[PDB]
């Protein structure tokens, strides 16, 4: 029984938890109470991995929820399907953090940490065989960025061998949502490099992007920009919970994608994504979900995936379908698509085809890139850092409670280092 | 007395496993909770079924399969599937993770707790039988646990069985198509780990089944489950000589010393005829010259791979069906009289034929229509040269520059003997290379 | 370039899309000259019907002359009279006189049937 | 298979192609809601023609709808069987341009060239063997002219060997027809002249004469004259629709058809035109089919063709007949007007018989015919430019757009040179 | 023992084998199902349908028939038609887009993508031949499917085959009705490319068609069923010796030698009678004379010339039915009386004769009578001097000033093609003048 343990931080990180706990719930027909409400036998058989069994017919999502302030706890307690989760789980501070690394890594909430430590250990010793952690912070602002890379320190020093992956939200191209985000970012990220092994870049420019031009959406509202991340949740988890003709688990795609270390950093996606009105105009096939799988208009990242290279792409497919037919159109896109692809590394894609489809579709597809086009956004936030660094903006609040500056040095230093593997792995002949 | 072991590792192995029982358990006709029907057999039963059931005191039939996989997702989809009686509840064996593509999880962490479960029942199958002839191994080469977990459990059967035979049934990689990522790693891992102890190991591709059934079957979205039964198929007419009788019966214990030169080209291929559905089944000739010619057909083979630029080093027919022997010699002396079929130049003598009497046998929800004749042609032919040196392209062009090391060396193996398996396989391929002299 | 223009020529045009011109369409219907089949079912799989289905695919495979009384598009009408009038007793040797093979050429047939491959 | 997408340009495309795609879905037996409701099983042949499969039963029009004002497509999307195609194939510019060939060609249309080129390719690499493309346009105007040719030029440059036919509705003999008509007619078939494989030229005033001295119509409207348009348009490719005796598509109508690469400008001709009061006394035979064919009344380009000389004349007939009389006639009719035609070609008629007739009209014919009387047409076209351009009238839009008066001076080159082409294969001997 | 392949190229091969192939099976007691019925079969023997059947399955007959085109719909209307179930699905052979009535378009393109694909067909109803006597080729002239692959598939028959004979059945363009306008071209180019590989080409005009089934047939409304139930006829009469006994029976490699003098005259005519209907037939004494000189009518000659407009090289009469041999030589003795039919000084005899038993069938809803005997003359006369110097003439004025060769040069042939094919039929013209003499 392969076992996945929960965690949301900050304001970002406890909605897109809700989101998707309600559509996996959703799924595996869990009522907001606990009771069973679904049909088929075939969604008990790996309930576990998502649920823990109480008295009775309750099943308690595995939820570590953390935050500074009791606003958003408040919010996804009121809100629906937050009565599911164990009361016992929900960690809150009382001074207050949320747009601050300091406040978020060294202090303040660094006395949250403990008490988050111990229901983290107590969620993931309850577990048969554990294989990760899913933390669903946002890197760039406060909590989601200082509780986030602080946990994921802790976590990854006592587990050094379970796979983790984080779902950060990356700060939009234009705008910026937060001022001291580019100080975030980078001081995010520094600690993401060597500590996580999958990081999701979902960013909000790209998800309204997604949500205007192709689902159309007149008013956007804000259910169904979670919800689409919360498809690329259910999609990228599928094969762990449900039987399939060729299963690929997290370690799996980890040993798929990243071909280096610190390489590790990947553009979501998810294509059967149909618009309000042309579905019935729309026949959903295997050449339909590919077309929208490789299409610059559905990764929900901000980088243009035309520049840089593809090092490799993930095909998870739901669905009822034909592998010939699914392998061959992998295959007629890499022969489409010359230089786009890395020729170095012959046909950069891992296909993955599972049983039992999502709620209301035919068939499903979940885009996972590995493109050399995420050095954009690397580059971009090094220059703000370098901007307001030259000229020390926001740094005495920073330095308030400690915080010397060669902390910003050899952050700003593997900041760019990064950079510099990406460019040198991009373009690089084979032989 | 002549008997199977047949080990099925791997997702890929265990669903080959799944239609291979479900053809053995139709052919012979037992229900799928393992009972012999009723009112049938009345003249004392038939031993046609004891190469692959064991027989209990209930009347229920337990077959000689060792089911493992170390992702517990299809085999427990087998344990609650239609054929869960039919099994030994403790055969099916199943881990708890798995080895994910990776030979390193499959091999030394992963896979070294639970290969010691499967040789106490490896054992436990081999004792509790009469006359062994040999392990039907079906894997794949994908890798993790069709890599790494097989390779070790061919190293540990061969100090345990030693002179028994050991057929292998491995899924190729593609010439074009590649699932994996790390599959010229494992491919070349599990070429060294089983250079030395493999006796026979049949390599099935799987684009060209799905050319086969876009072509011959005639049908356009081809899953694995009709690639399951094709390789069921295969393996039936395989062992049909060990349950049926006829003419000529050739056994597992040695088509491998009639196929296999030097060992180290201990690698044929399969070839099924006729392939072909029933519409276009109905309108033809089903006969010996023709299903001949259609079995050395480019187009034809379970490999993507020309015969025309390699040399058929040998090669075995078996006829299950009413087959006339006149008409075989008749046709082998065609394709042996035919050009562009080509033998090496030490070759007057590069075939062994065996014929059976029983018919092929249809499955229900299938596509292949039954026919009264087929053959399951075998050749250990060195076209796959080029295969081979593809493959040893991509791990150069992989390991150039060391790319998805760092799993191996954190969790198991290293460079030093990823450059002995490099130089292994350049022997090999200058083996390959030499014979065709 | 001016984004809210944009933005809000395009909400223009969807909500003249999505204002009431979806129909909903009532009908699956059948066109029986394509034929798709993906299911191929696992055989452990136990988790896995039409009459007006069976008449039109009879329909579409039953060979056309005896769906219509009158003839369609001439290719449908060169052979519309297969039936051969009069009883026409082949066996007569009077009237018909079909060349009938004896068992000593059979034979040789069957001799030079595999001479003939290699001209 | 064979299949061809069909491309509605302006005004007068986005008329044309819609009472088009309503005459041939009534053909095939379509409602307006899109599904199959007809009586006949051949309907169902080759509905991939002209239609794409949509889920559920459904075909969907290979129609792309091009305009620069959205006002055309909203009237479009409005009425009856507005509701069958695409919506995202809707593609639309909210600038204008509506009579000005200049700023529809280098200007706010050369911004659509890209949106409208990637429906091409999205409708035209989902098919299997694309045949050609089909586009329906007028000779004047911004939106017809300009955008046509462009569109064509892109779409020759891009699938150099598929066929290629436009439907051109070129201006009247008398009258004026939106003044500008003269410049936007002779720079719109200069590059008429290089692409269109294939060109119909259709004549306003010899449509009204049509509808008013054969077919009545008392209250003769819009539509019905797109109906007498869409009838042969549709009738054009009933080969590749329905079987026949004789096939003859798109190719082999070009192949047969032009002796030299400019000389593809024809007229089409629908044969069983009568009124509703003296449709009691006809008998719908080969005869009087072929003599309403050869007719210069039911010519819809006036451009009489007894004042030049026929080079080859094509008869495509749809019903139950016996071609013994249809190629007697064609016979007869060579036999007797041989001055006519040309004496360098002998037997310049290509008669098809598809024994599909339309609905009522027990038999049908269109008849396309490639003379030297278009001439007429060019050198009305001709002269009118140089009366408005010689005074540098009406130029001042067109240079301040950003072109110069060398475009044009070569523009009447190429006019010029296909007016003596026309006239010296009119005038040339065998020997 | 004896058979023949039947190649049907274009829409005016696939409409010809749609009448040919309803003649054979209703002549041989065939169901279109391809099972013989009751009241049909007679015990031990009836080996008739072996010349251009095979038996198969368990008790079908599939006919040795390729049917190819590079357009649909006239092919799958026989794949959905009546005889949809006797033909196999493989032999009935379509592309994707059309010839275009282009011979460029089907020799050097689209049409060499699907050469592979036939020849592998002919190739392997070649090996289920039990002893093949030659190709019966169905083609028109014509434009396109019937001059560029159908030249393609003489050239790679001749290059592959060599020996084996190849019969063609070519529709000319007629005189005055002509369908297209580039059969000027493609006949010539045809006729150049073919006329050092076809062995014999029967020349059929369907004009002369009409004029007879208007004349003698009483058809006021004919049409290409009409044309093709006679021209299958035609061909039935041809192959009649293959498959009934008779007094003289006459196969393909006699009818070749007894014909053609020359290697490169090997275009004949054809002509049939009677081809009375069923309302006249009442009221005629259909007997060998009068219908040996309604053959020698210069109105039932089936191209549109008269034969006194030349000499007569040779002849060749088939008889089906009730026909004696006495009355056979006394008729041929009246017509060497006969001072107007001209045969050449230096060849003295001219008539080879056969006679064979079975009457020709009528297929219900036909036009054609049932009548007890019929003539089946395919003289060589020089009359088609003139007809092809008027399509030479055709060719010259569109040839004159580049007329439809800007397709021709764009998609693959150069222009010295044209001049090389018109040189060739001016020598070929001036060859049949020089033997007339
Ligand atoms: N013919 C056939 N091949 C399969 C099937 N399932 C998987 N494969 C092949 O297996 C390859 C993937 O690697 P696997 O052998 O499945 O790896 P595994 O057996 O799952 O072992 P682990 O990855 O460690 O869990 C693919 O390239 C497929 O070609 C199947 O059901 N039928
Ligand atoms: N007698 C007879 N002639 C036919 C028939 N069908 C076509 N033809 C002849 O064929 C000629 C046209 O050339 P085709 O051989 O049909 O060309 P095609 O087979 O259609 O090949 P493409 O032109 O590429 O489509 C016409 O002049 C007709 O005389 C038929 O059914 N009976
Ligand atoms: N999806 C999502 N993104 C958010 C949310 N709140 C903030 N963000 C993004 O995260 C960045 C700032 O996060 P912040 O509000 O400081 O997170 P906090 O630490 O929980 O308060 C901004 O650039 C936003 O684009 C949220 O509730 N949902
Ligand atoms: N036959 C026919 N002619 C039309 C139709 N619509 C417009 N026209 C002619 O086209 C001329 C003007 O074309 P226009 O609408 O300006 O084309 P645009 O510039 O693309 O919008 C008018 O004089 C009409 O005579 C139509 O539906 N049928
Ligand atoms: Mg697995
Ligand atoms: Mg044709």
């Amino acid at each position: 029984m392969r076992e996945i343990v929960h965690m949301q931080a900050g304001q970002c990180g406890n909605q897109i938890g809700a989101k998707f706990w309600e559509v996996i719930s959703d799924e595996h027909g869990i009522d907001p109470t606990g009771t069973y409400h679904g049909d088929s036998d075939l969604q008990l058989e790996r309930i576990n991995v998502y649920y823990n069994e109480a008295t009775g017919g309750k099943y308690v999502p595995r939820a570590v929820l953390v935050d500074l302030e009791p606003g958003t706890m408040d919010s996804v307690r009121s809100g629906p399907f937050g009565q599911i989760f164990r009361p016992d789980n929900f960690v809150f501070g009382q001074s207050g953090a949320g747009n601050n690394w300091a406040k978020g890594h060294y202090t303040e909430g660094a006395e949250l940490v403990d008490s988050v430590l111990d229901v983290v250990r107590k969620e993931a010793e309850s577990c048969d065989c554990l294989q990760g952690f899913q933390l669903t912070h946002s890197l760039g602002g406060g909590t989601g960025s200082g509780m986030g890379t602080l946990l994921i320190s802790k976590i990854r020093e006592e587990y050094p061998d379970r796979i983790m992956n984080t779902f950060s939200v990356v700060p939009s191209p234009k705008v910026s949502d937060t001022v001291v985000e580019p100080y975030n970012a980078t001081l995010s990220v520094h600690q993401l490099v060597e500590n996580t092994d999958e990081t999701y870049c979902i960013d909000n420019e790209a998800l309204y992007d997604i949500c205007f031009r192709t689902l159309k959406l007149t008013t956007p509202t804000y259910g169904d920009l979670n919800h689409l991340v919360s498809a690329t949740m259910s999609g990228v988890t599928t094969c762990l919970r449900f039987p399939g003709q060729l299963n690929a688990d997290l370690r799996k795609l980890a040993v798929n994608m990243v071909p280096f270390p610190r390489l590790h950093f990947f553009m979501p996606g998810f294509a059967p994504l149909t618009s309000r009105g042309s579905q019935q105009y729309r026949a959903l096939t295997v050449p339909e979900l590919t077309q929208q799988m490789f299409d610059a208009k559905n990764m929900m990242a901000a980088c243009d995936p035309r520049h840089g290279r593809y090092l490799t792409v993930a095909a998870i497919f739901r669905g009822r379908m034909s592998m010939k037919e699914v392998d061959e159109q992998m295959l007629n896109v890499q022969n489409k698509n010359s230089s786009y692809f890395v020729e170095w590394i012959p046909n950069n894609v891992k296909t993955a085809v599972c049983d039992i489809p999502p709620r209301g579709l035919k068939m499903s597809a979940t885009f996972i890139g590995n493109s050399t086009a995420i050095q954009e956004l690397f580059k971009r936030i090094s220059e703000q850092f370098t901007a307001m660094f030259r000229r020390k903006a926001f740094l005495h609040w920073y330095t308030g409670e400690g915080m010397d500056e060669m902390e910003f040095t050899e952050a700003e230093s593997n900041m760019n280092d990064l950079v510099s593997e990406y460019q040198q792995y991009q373009d690089a002949t084979a032989e | 007395m002549r008997e199977c072991i047949s080990i099925h590792v791997g997702q890929a192995g265990v669903q080959i496993g799944n239609a291979c029982w479900e053809l053995y358990c139709l052919e012979h006709g037992i229900q799928p909770d393992g009972q012999m029907p009723s009112d049938k057999t009345i003249g004392g039963g038939d031993d046609s079924f004891n190469t692959f059931f064991s027989e209990t005191g209930a009347g229920k039939h337990v077959p000689r399969a060792v089911f493992v996989d170390l992702e517990p997702t299809v085999v427990d989809e087998v344990r609650t599937g239609t054929y869960r009686q039919l099994f030994h509840p403790e055969q099916l064996i199943t881990g708890k993770e798995d080895a994910a593509n990776n030979y390193a999880r499959g091999h030394y962490t992963i896979g070294k707790e639970i290969v010691d479960l499967v040789l106490d029942r490896i054992r436990k199958l081999a004792d509790q039988c009469t006359g062994l002839q040999g392990f039907l191994i079906f894997h794949s080469f994908g890798g993790g646990t069709g890599s790494g977990f097989a390779s070790l459990l061919m190293e540990r059967l061969s100090v345990d069985y030693g002179k028994k035979s050991k057929l292998e049934f491995a899924i190729y990689p593609a010439p074009q198509i590649s699932t994996a990522v790390v599959e010229p790693y494992n491919t070349i891992l599990t070429t060294h780990t089983t250079l030395e102890h493999s006796d026979c190991a049949f390599m099935v591709d799987n684009e060209a089944i799905y050319d086969i059934c876009r072509r011959n079957l005639d049908i356009e979205r081809p899953t694995y489950t009709n690639l399951n039964r094709l390789i069921a198929q295969i393996v039936s007419s395989i062992t049909a000589s060990l349950r049926f009788d006829g003419a000529l019966n050739v056994d597992l214990t040695e088509f491998q010393t009639n196929l296999v030169p030097y060992p180290r080209i201990h690698f044929p291929l399969a070839t099924y005829a006729p392939v072909i559905s029933a519409e276009k089944a109905y309108h033809e000739q089903l006969s010996v010259a023709e299903i001949t010619n259609a079995c050395f057909e480019p187009a034809n083979q379970m490999v993507k791979c020309d015969p025309r630029h390699g040399k058929y080093m040998a090669c075995c027919m078996l006829y299950r069906g009413d087959v006339v022997p006149k008409d075989v010699n008749a046709a082998i002396a065609t394709i042996k009289t035919k050009r562009t079929i080509q033998f090496v130049d030490w070759c007057p003598t590069g075939f062994k034929v065996g014929i059976n009497y029983q018919p092929p046998t249809v499955v229900p929800g299938g596509d292949l229509a039954k026919v009264q004749r087929a053959v399951c042609m075998l050749s250990n032919t060195t076209a796959i040269a080029e295969a081979w040196a593809r493959l040893d392209h991509k791990f150069d062009l992989m390991y150039a520059k060391r790319a998805f090391v760092h799993w191996y060396v954190g969790e198991g193996m290293e460079e030093g003997e990823f450059s002995e398996a490099r130089e292994d396989l350049a022997a090999l391929e200058k083996d390959y290379e030499e014979v065709g002299v | 370039p001016v984004n809210i223009v944009h933005q809000n020529a395009i909400l223009c045009e969807t909500i003249k899309k999505e204002n009431e011109c979806q129909r909903l369409y009532t009908n699956y219907s059948i066109n029986p000259f394509k034929k798709m089949y993906t299911l191929t079912g696992k055989p452990n799989s136990l988790h896995d019907e039409d009459d007006n289905f069976l008449r039109i695919i009879k329909r579409s495979t039953q060979e056309p002359g005896k769906k219509f009384e009158f003839p369609q598009t001439e290719a449908q009408e060169v052979g519309w009279y297969y039936k051969p009038l009069l009883p026409q007793d082949r066996g007569d040797k009077r009237i018909h006189y079909p060349r009938q093979n004896t068992e000593i050429t059979k034979y040789m047939d069957e001799a030079w049937k595999q001479k003939e491959q290699q001209e």
